């Protein structure tokens, strides 16, 4: 009686929520016949066994939405929540926001709705789309300021998907991923970057595979949100809301930008060979080598850190491990905040999905952080920004919709705030 | 007498404990010992495919002679 409500659009979106809603069906027990031989928070029960998962499926390319509807669980989604528009976006903003998205996004918001009133205690949202993406950065803002503007009190975590400052699927990526930050930094309160390239550098260190695929990511992004919702799924002694999410990480109304780190991540082999104990796990999960979002987070001070652990976990050490630390050297605070760790034991241990390279471990820890150095990104990115504007640069590939000009001037100027707002809160009084 | 009683009550119960709980690790151990198995069968499997499939593919290229019409 206290349920959370997933959406995934895009491309990004709708892969990773395939992979995550396997991993769900893997835990509860539910089998892609969809019948069960806890589940209140994503699946729901249609009277007898039959169950269906509280999700919507938005991609207007109707490939990847194909893939899902003749896959391994074409028994188990709701046939009337896999909405897909008859063309695609084409990675600019004004194709997924103003003309073609202004068709869907009506039916978007019935299915929620209609899936909504069934909601007894719903708690919060889950996008999960890219920003470089068309389809799921236009039609994923319009969708957020739908939501902002009718039902309000809840929360609103976004898992974005944001490219590598090194490496591009698409060249047209800072335009459309402007515009995403700048349309949803009015209407969301969380938005966890997760690059999709640190995650192919831990894969090739921790895991020994040269050659991952976007599977292993996939698997990987589904362990780290299961890990988050392990309080709402199962207890624990200390069970936490997903309205704690909002209230431990938000410091000011605009400065909102997490990132997230999952330990350990290992083989069979090194599972072998390693101890995991609760120290070296709390120690290895402050290491830089696996923030999902690909940044140095020595070149800033934290502000806010939540920890959800799972597993055979005893307190005493866990207060230890973390006293340990806060007195460790490398890492820094700001003075705003003395109080800056938090905390949620559950009594479920990772799950071991068969194949995954993941191996049977007994802990695990999923750290959330609220930090100063995810703000030099947007530098970097802005400087991309400054090349590809400093020259009027595919504009007409914009106009060429109904999406006015001047708005980029806009976008790229509360940007440039942002970096002001990480020059304006991370500075010592 | 009954405080010698109730302490071998919690020694027994604390060196029973110890015991249930290495043994829950020795289990994890060999759990991963047999999950190496699969990653150590299916490369070899996958290895042994690509060899024949490749010689395979060098045999077809290399049956072209001549017509001589
Ligand atoms: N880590 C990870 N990234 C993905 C995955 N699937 C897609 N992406 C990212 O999606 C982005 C590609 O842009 P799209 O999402 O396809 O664009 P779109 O919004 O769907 O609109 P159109 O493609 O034009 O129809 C890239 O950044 C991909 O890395 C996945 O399964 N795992
Ligand atoms: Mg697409």
């Amino acid at each position: 009686m206290r349920e959370v409500i997933s959406i995934h659009v895009g491309q990004g979106g709708i892969q990773v929520g395939n992979a995550c809603w396997e991993l769900f069906c893997l835990e509860h027990g539910i089998q892609p016949d969809g019948q069960m031989p806890a589940f209140n928070t994503f699946f729901s029960e249609t009277g007898a066994g039959k169950h269906v998962p509280r999700a919507v499926f938005l991609d207007l390319e109707p490939t990847v939405i194909d893939e899902v509807r003749t896959g391994t669980y074409r028994q188990l989604f709701h046939p009337e929540q896999l909405i897909s528009g008859k063309e695609d976006a084409a990675n600019n903003f004004a194709r997924g926001h103003y003309t073609i998205g202004k068709e869907i996004v009506d039916l978007c918001l019935d299915r929620i709705r209609k899936l909504a009133d069934n909601c007894t205690g719903l708690q919060g949202f889950l996008v999960f789309n890219s920003v470089g993406g068309g389809t799921g950065s236009g039609l994923g803002s319009l969708l957020l300021e739908r939501l902002s503007v009718d039902y309000g009190k809840k929360s609103k975590l976004g898992f974005t998907i944001y490219p590598s400052p090194q490496v591009s699927t698409a060249v047209v990526e800072p335009y459309n991923s402007i515009l995403s930050t700048h349309s949803l930094l009015e209407h969301t309160d969380v938005a966890v970057m997760l690059d999709n390239e640190a995650i192919y550098d831990i894969c090739r260190r921790n895991l020994d595979i040269e050659r991952p695929t976007y599977t292993n990511l996939n698997r990987l992004i589904a362990q780290v949100i299961s890990s988050l919702t392990a309080s709402l799924r199962f207890d624990g002694a200390l069970n936490v809301d997903i309205t704690e999410f909002q209230t431990n990480l938000v410091p000011y109304p605009r400065i909102h930008f997490m990132l997230s780190s999952y330990a350990p991540i290992i083989s069979a082999e090194k599972a072998y060979h390693e101890q995991l104990s609760v120290a070296e796990i709390t120690n290895s999960a402050f290491e830089p080598a696996n923030m999902m979002a690909k940044c140095d987070p020595r070149h800033g001070k934290y502000m806010a850190c939540s920890m959800m652990y799972r597993g055979d976990v005893v307190p005493k050490d866990v207060n230890a491990s973390i006293a340990t630390i806060k007195t460790k050297r490398t890492i820094q605070f700001v003075d705003w905040c003395p109080t800056g760790f938090k905390v949620g034991i559950n009594y479920q241990p990772p799950t071991v999905v068969p194949g995954g390279d993941l191996a049977k471990v007994m802990r695990a820890v999923c750290m959330i952080s609220n930090s100063t150095a995810i703000a030099e990104v947007f530098s970097r990115l802005d400087h991309k920004f400054d090349l590809m504007y400093a020259k009027r640069a595919f504009v007409h590939w914009y106009v060429g919709e109904g999406m006015e000009e001047g708005e980029f001037s806009e976008a790229r100027e509360d940007l440039a705030a942002l970096e002001k707002d990480y020059e304006e809160v991370g500075i010592e009084t | 007498t009954q405080t010698l009683e109730l302490n071998r009550m919690r020694g027994m119960l604390e060196d029973d404990f110890n015991r249930k709980k290495a043994s829950i690790r020795q289990a994890v151990k060999e759990e991963n010992q047999q999950l190496d198995k699969q990653k150590r069968d299916l490369e070899k499997q996958s290895n042994n495919e690509k060899l024949n499939y490749e010689r395979t593919e060098i045999d077809m290229v290399k049956t072209r002679g001549q017509k001589r019409p």
